[PDB]
This record gives C-alpha cells, structure tokens and sequence, in this order.
C-alpha cells in the first residue's frame, strides 16, 4: 500500500 | 584579473515531490521517485544526460497513482521536479572505457 | 538491476559538450536514509526505505561511485557528517559528487530520527564553491526523497 | 480513466538561486534576458528549452560586475532552472513554413 | 535579434519525442514588466528594463507566439490579470503558453509597482492543471527577472 | 553599469 513521505 | 565563479553553481537537485506537497511510497516496493530514478538511471544513463533522465522520472511519476484502498490516499497523485544551476551536459558515461 | 555501459562512439561525439566526468571512481556517493524516527515528533516509521536504501548503494556502485551510507540519523549528526564528507580528500581528484538524503521532511528542510530538522541551503552550502573548493567547476548531483507537506494531492480529472 | 497531479509540465527559468541578487545592467538589460534571448534566437533551431537553459546558465556563471567603487564590482550571480516538464521541449522555429 | 528556423529534418527526428509543438500561433506569450515603482516601501527605478521588454516581445513574437503586454502594475492589478490571462479561451488551440515576469523581488514573490508582493506559488497556480484545464499537458514556460535577495554575490575565486 | 534587481 502506498503512504505519504 | 583571472575568471571568477558564484559562490553556487554546477549543482542538480531531484525532488521527489513539489513545494507543499507529499512524495509516495508503496511499503514493499519503495518510494516512487526512487523507484522511478532507478529505472531510468539504470537504463538510460548510457545515452542520455542526467537533466534528460529526470525529465523521464518526472513522467513516470506524472503516470502513477496511489493504491491505498479504504483510505484518503487511494488514487492519490505526485509530482517530481529538479532545480539546476548546471552550465553544461551532464553524462554519466557509465562503463567507459 | 543492471546498467547498460556506453559505446565508445558515444563518449567520442559527446564528452566535449559535456561535464569531464572520466575519473574512476566517478565520484563519491553518500546514501543517507532515515527510516527509523525515535524521537518527540512522531513521524511514521519509512516502511520501503531499506528498498530506497539498497537499491541507490547498487545503482551508484553500477554508476561507478565509491558509496558512503548513513543510516538513521539525529539532525546534528546528518549536518557534521555531512560537513565531514564535503571536506573529504578524494573530491580533489574525482569528477562529480551524489548525494541523496532519504527521509521525511517539510518544505526545505529534512527530519533526523530525532524530530529535529536540517535545512537543505545549509546543505547545498556544504557543497559550494566557497566551502567546498575541491568540486569547483564539478557536477554535483542531490535527490532528496522527503515530504515538502502533509496535504495529500487528490489530483484532477482530464479534460 | 487516468488523473493528474495538480500541476505538472511546467518549466520556470529563474535570474538567481534563493537568497541570491539578480544583476542589471542600466544600458543593457538584466544579465539573464540577455543571455536568454542570445541563446534561444540562435538555438531554438536545434536544442529543447531546458538545455537552452543550461547554456543561459554557463553565459550568467561566467558574466561578472562592472560597476568600480561599488560592492557590486566583480559581482556575480547564478540562474537556475525548475522543471516539471516530462519530455522534450522543442520550440521547432518556423516549421512548417 | 533573429530566430534561425529548425529545418524539417530536424522536426521529423524530434517531433515523436517532444511535447506537441506545431498550432498558429505557438501559443499565448505574457510579457509583465514593472519599471517603475510609487509605493511607501523605496524600490529603485529599474533601469534597463525597457530594453528587457523589447527584448522578450520580439523574442517570443519570433518564437511564433502571440505576445500580450503589460506595464508597471500593482500587485492585484497583476493577480487580477494573470488569472484573466490563464483563462483566456485561446489556451484551448494553442500547444504552449508563456509568461514573464519582470520586476524587484524577494525570494518566492515579486513586486507591484506599489511596493506590494505577489506570492510567485499562487502565479503558478493560475496555469496549474487544476485552475487552467485547457492547458492540461501542454508545455508552459515561465521566466522571472527578479531579485530573491538583497546581498551580493561577491564572488569567489577559482581554486588552484 | 551593473545594479541589483
């Protein structure tokens, strides 16, 4: 899954 | 009277995302810019400046979207950028001789 | 990962517009990721940065750059160690310089593990051709993998 | 069917680098629209914007002060460039006649 | 000042690589200069910039562009007519768009001829992909003669 | 001359 940086 | 220089110059700096903004990242895969610039580098740096091969990175980043169901970053975008005060080509020339 | 070399054909009809850029190594690299974030801010762990992390220290060895790695740094031992590299010998000598700083961030600045923050002018400073003499007149090459924020981008239908 | 970032395919040439001057000369012009319009009128021909650019740089990186009995003798200044841009950006000048 | 033109051979080996890059005119082209400054906050008449204007708008007329001008305007009057510009219905068959910016500045906005700033994110913004849909995809350029600073760069010598 | 911008 993708998060934020 | 010799030829000066400004206190800053020959510098390029990737960005993985724009001013204000978040940059992505798929927990197994890795970061998308990171992702992207390896790719890119990895294929191209053989024929093509590094300048040109961010241009590459910014598409591919333009071109992706988030996979994050049930939550607020699903179908989420990012864009890469780079600044450069670089004054000539640069090739990386990987390989030669 | 792989990196296909160049033909010599393209070296002979391309290095004279381009940066001197021959010296073996290339250059030096530093590969300095935070993954970890321990501190009083409390910053998402970098779930995927040990893939960042592996996969430039191979890219830049395949480039043909001497790679230095940093991992899991407070704001102040990112800004002296980075200062140390700046100043190291080998610059003299090499025709470029990478580094790539991994982390989160805000606009303009990176996070340590600590929750505290560097600013990137300081370390583009570092660099310069006032403190760094040895890279005058060299490409020097920076990828900062960070946030600049905390909105997300929704994005826009096309038209 | 495929989104956006919110911005993307920009290109932004700037005078100076954050926290830097740029310089003017009082007869002819900004040292950065001078060398940007010395290149672009001869290289539009046959270079894209951001390596235009690049050379804009090289021109600026290597212009210095003439102004005797000021701090701005010997003065310099670098431009830079940001790009969102995600191919080539050719200006083809008079094609098709 | 003169345009060489690329010849075909040129645009048959580039054009499959490149953003599209063929409408009459090539696009719209902005021109902002500000020279002249009248507000409580002292900024030294740009002298110069007259031939910077001249510059640009010949350029960019012999770029193919369809040059629109402005002179010494205030920070609103600036917004203001950015955002008319940007929403301009001739975006939409153009291939590019250009705009510059010519002005005293500090780092991330420039000045009206009142001493006021417009911060340069919400300039962009106005072409974004967002607020300017018949720009979406097509190249647009922008190009900013103003300072981000008041020191000077004295300089530094070239090592060895 | 040269002067700041």
């Amino acid at each position: 899954v993708d998060v934020p940086x | 009277p010799k030829m000066r220089l400004p206190t800053r110059s020959d510098m390029i700096c990737g960005y993985a995302c724009l001013k204000g903004t978040a940059a992505m990242r798929n927990t197994k895969r890795g970061s998308w810019y990171i992702e992207a610039l390896a790719q890119v580098f990895s294929e191209r740096a053989c024929d093509m400046h590094v300048a040109d091969m961010l241009v590459k990175v910014n598409a591919l980043i333009k071109d992706r979207e988030g996979y994050a169901p049930g939550t607020e970053f699903h179908r989420c975008k990012e864009m890469s950028e780079y600044c450069s005060t670089l004054c000539r080509h640069l090739y990386l020339f990987p390989g030669h001789p | 990962l792989q990196v296909k070399p160049c033909t010599p054909e393209f070296y002979q009809t391309h290095f004279q517009l381009a940066y001197r850029l021959q010296s073996r190594p290339r250059g030096l690299a530093l590969v300095l990721s935070n993954v970890h974030f321990t501190g009083e801010k409390e910053l998402e762990f970098r779930s995927g940065g040990d893939v960042d992390h592996s996969t430039l220290v191979t890219l830049f060895k395949l480039l043909g750059y001497d790679v230095h790695v940093l991992c899991d740094q407070t704001a102040q031992e990112m800004q002296e160690k980075l200062q140390n590299f700046a100043q190291l010998p080998a610059h003299r000598v090499t025709d470029s310089c990478i580094v790539a700083l991994l982390s989160h961030g805000v606009e303009g600045a990176i996070y340590g593990v600590d929750g505290k923050l560097l600013q990137l002018q300081e370390v583009f400073q570092l660099f310069d051709n006032a403190n760094c003499p040895s890279l005058q007149n060299k490409p020097k090459m920076f990828f900062i993998q960070a946030c600049r924020g905390d909105e997300t981008d929704r994005g826009v239908d096309q038209q």
